[PDB]
Order: C-alpha cells, then sequence, then structure tokens
C-alpha cells in the first residue's frame, strides 16, 4: 500500500483490503517516514 | 495592559519545517521528544529566521 512502487490514478483509485493480519503503527514512529500524516476520525497515536 | 508575576523564556533553535510543531496538543518528533508544551499552555510562541 504505502511502499508500492506507483499507485492507481486518482481518476480511478484501486482500494486495497487489509483484513485478518497485524498491523504495527510503532514503526512509523521509530523511523521517521510519512512527511505528512494527520488523521481527522481518531488520533494519530492511538491507532496501536 | 495585563501583567504578570514570573516570566519564564525558553531560548533555543530548531531546524525550519519544525517550528508548526511547537503549540498545545501538537504530536511529532518535537513535542514528543525533545521540546514539549503543555495541552493547558498559556504563553506566546515567537520564532524568526
Amino acid at each position: 500500500v504505502f511502499n508500492a512502487t506507483r499507485f492507481a490514478s486518482v481518476y480511478a483509485w484501486n482500494r486495497k483490503r487489509i483484513s485478518n493480519c497485524v498491523a504495527d503503527y510503532s514503526v512509523l514512529y521509530n523511523s521517521a517516514s510519512f512527511s505528512t500524516f494527520k488523521c481527522y476520525g481518531v488520533s494519530p497515536t492511538k491507532l496501536n | 495592559d495585563l501583567c504578570f508575576t514570573n516570566v519564564y523564556a525558553d531560548s533555543f533553535v530548531i531546524r525550519g519545517d519544525e517550528v508548526r510543531q511547537i503549540a498545545p496538543g501538537q504530536t511529532g518528533k518535537i513535542a514528543d521528544y525533545n521540546y514539549k508544551l503543555p495541552d493547558d499552555f498559556t504563553g506566546c510562541v515567537i520564532a524568526w529566521n
């Protein structure tokens, strides 16, 4: 999703389904990656 | 007009793009690690180039 080489066009976009897995969001804060990261509906740090 | 008893001024220097993360309730490598403002913070944030 994030590290894919080329995403889908914004005109026709591909919705990826993430289910049955473990989401580790601590890697984002340990290693700085996202330049712009914001959460409208929830808190950025509480996603984990 | 309104004056105060004790005035504390924390002086330091940061990278250009890191000034936006100084404010109450902000999140980032600044507020989280090196320097953090209280969520109830009452004061004035100043910066210049």
